[PDB]
């Protein structure tokens, strides 16, 4: 599991993979971690499948019965102290990290990283699963705070296929969703038509020589592939 | 007396008799002869049958070391195929433990030091054997000799058996610069029928190898029609 949000001037961009597996077996490889709340606050989902899937929603029935009460729009931080609560008086029990981003029209676009731990922290973007990992050093040297729609929309997704072409656990499709004052736009890219794979990396285009010829000298001339020459 | 019985015995001038005892049953075998040619080795002799019922292809005193060298034993077959065992062993740690193949002057300095280490103990008697070191590795074809005293040393030509004075100077008329692997089959096979006598066996034919970039740098023997016939 690779998931990930990044703020922008509007709101704010999720993103994550779709594969559950058991261990090493995939189970889905078109999961969906992007776990609706109510219609402009998201939260992303790594972790215990089944852990993280009751408390997005036992949250997400608080938070609507909240919002009919009140009358009013829910708050993004509303959301985010509604997971940490669950998230500290169960971290002994669940395995659950929650990113949790959204929209509301008093403070705009705003991103909350909940670890495993249980603790807080209000961010630019956040990073999250298995993946993240690999994506620290990736955004230290390529991301550059306050792009467009469209471009964080794109870096996203070229965000999650460096993330999932290393990580064992994390790969299939790449789910991406954008939560600001307009409609939430969705967008899935498949595997075949995603920004980055090693597969087409044309400098792994050439084999490790590993199977050198039977030779006279030392002279390294790559590997044998015929059984004649 | 007994200053001659084995190996461990200096003579009154300074002389090792039994090492020198065994380089008479190198003269008294049959004639080898071997030359460089610029881009390889080629390695002729003499098997003498002593019978005529004999299958082609017994007594082969070439024998492929590496796949870049090989060695040919001139003297005693059995004695010889101590050092041919030995030099494979030598060949197989290079492979196997440093990853590169054995150089020509350095599998000959490992033929050199087996050869000498049964010449310094009393258990032990030298070998009858020269053996003559053909290689092509990534320092260029080699050519090396090494007596039974445990010297080595690299040849452009050399001549060892009965007839080895009479063969070296068949081998001063070569040209050793010019001299290429395709007709130097034709000149060493040539030289052992003019310097070898069928007034005392009647059964003797030739045995020639080389090693060369024609070959693609392994060590190989002949195809059979490529030796003159006579
Ligand atoms: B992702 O791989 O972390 C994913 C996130 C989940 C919330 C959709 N989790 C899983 O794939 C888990 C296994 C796991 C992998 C790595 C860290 C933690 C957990 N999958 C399951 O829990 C699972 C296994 N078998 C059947 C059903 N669910």
């Amino acid at each position: 599991t690779t998931i990930l949000a990044v703020s922008y001037n509007g709101g704010v961009v999720l993103a994550a993979d779709s594969r559950t597996s058991s261990g090493t077996y995939v189970v889905n490889r078109a999961s969906n971690k992007l776990t609706k709340l109510t219609k402009k606050i998201y939260c992303c989902r790594s972790g215990s499948a089944a852990d993280t899937q009751a408390l997005a929603e036992r949250v997400s029935n608080y938070l609507g019965s909240y919002q009919t009460d009140i009358g009013a729009g829910v708050n993004v931080a509303t959301a985010a102290n509604l997971f940490q609560k669950m998230c500290y008086m169960n971290r002994w029990n669940i395995s659950a990290g929650i990113i949790v981003a959204g929209y509301d029209p008093i403070n705009g676009g705003s991103v909350y990283s909940i670890p495993s731990g249980g603790s807080c922290v209000k961010l630019d973007y956040a990073l999250g699963g298995s993946g993240s990992i690999f994506l620290y050093s990736f955004f230290d040297a390529n991301y550059k705070p306050g792009m467009s729609k469209s471009e964080c929309v794109a870096f996203c997704q070229r965000a999650v296929a460096h993330a999932y072409s290393r990580d064992g656990s994390s790969g299939g499709l790449i789910r991406t969703i954008t939560l600001d004052a307009d409609e939430p736009e969705d967008q899935t890219i498949p595997w075949n038509r995603s920004p980055y794979c090693m597969e087409k990396d044309p400098k792994y285009v050439t084999q490790a020589t590993q199977n050198q010829p039977f030779s006279s000298s030392a002279k390294i001339t790559g590997n044998r592939m015929s059984s004649t020459g | 007396s007994g200053h001659d019985q084995s190996t461990d015995v200096f003579s009154a001038e300074g002389r090792v008799f039994q090492v020198e005892y065994a380089g008479k049953a190198v003269d008294n075998s049959s004639t080898a002869v071997a030359a460089c040619c610029k881009d390889g080795v080629v390695v002729a002799v003499e098997k003498v049958h002593t019978s005529r019922m004999l299958e082609k292809g017994s007594n082969n005193r070439i024998h492929a070391v590496d796949r870049q060298a090989g060695i040919c034993i001139c003297g005693l077959l059995p004695d010889g195929r101590a050092i041919v065992s030995r030099a494979r062993q030598e060949a197989e740690n290079s492979r196997d433990i440093f990853a590169t193949p054995i150089r020509g002057s350095v599998l000959a300095n490992r033929v050199g030091e087996f050869m000498h280490a049964y010449t310094t103990h009393f258990a032990y008697r030298p070998f009858g054997c020269s053996a003559i070191i053909a290689s092509y590795a990534d320092d260029g074809p080699q050519l090396f000799v090494s007596d039974p005293s445990g010297t080595v040393a690299g040849y452009y030509g050399v001549a060892l058996g009965k007839a080895k004075t009479v063969a070296k100077s068949e081998l001063e008329k070569l040209d050793f610069s010019s001299l290429t692997c395709d007709e130097a089959v034709g000149k060493l096979a040539s030289i052992l029928h003019e310097v070898h006598d069928k007034q005392k066996d009647k059964l003797y034919e030739v045995e020639v190898a080389w090693v060369c970039d024609k070959s693609d740098r392994k060590f190989v023997h002949v195809p059979a029609d490529m030796v003159p016939a006579e």
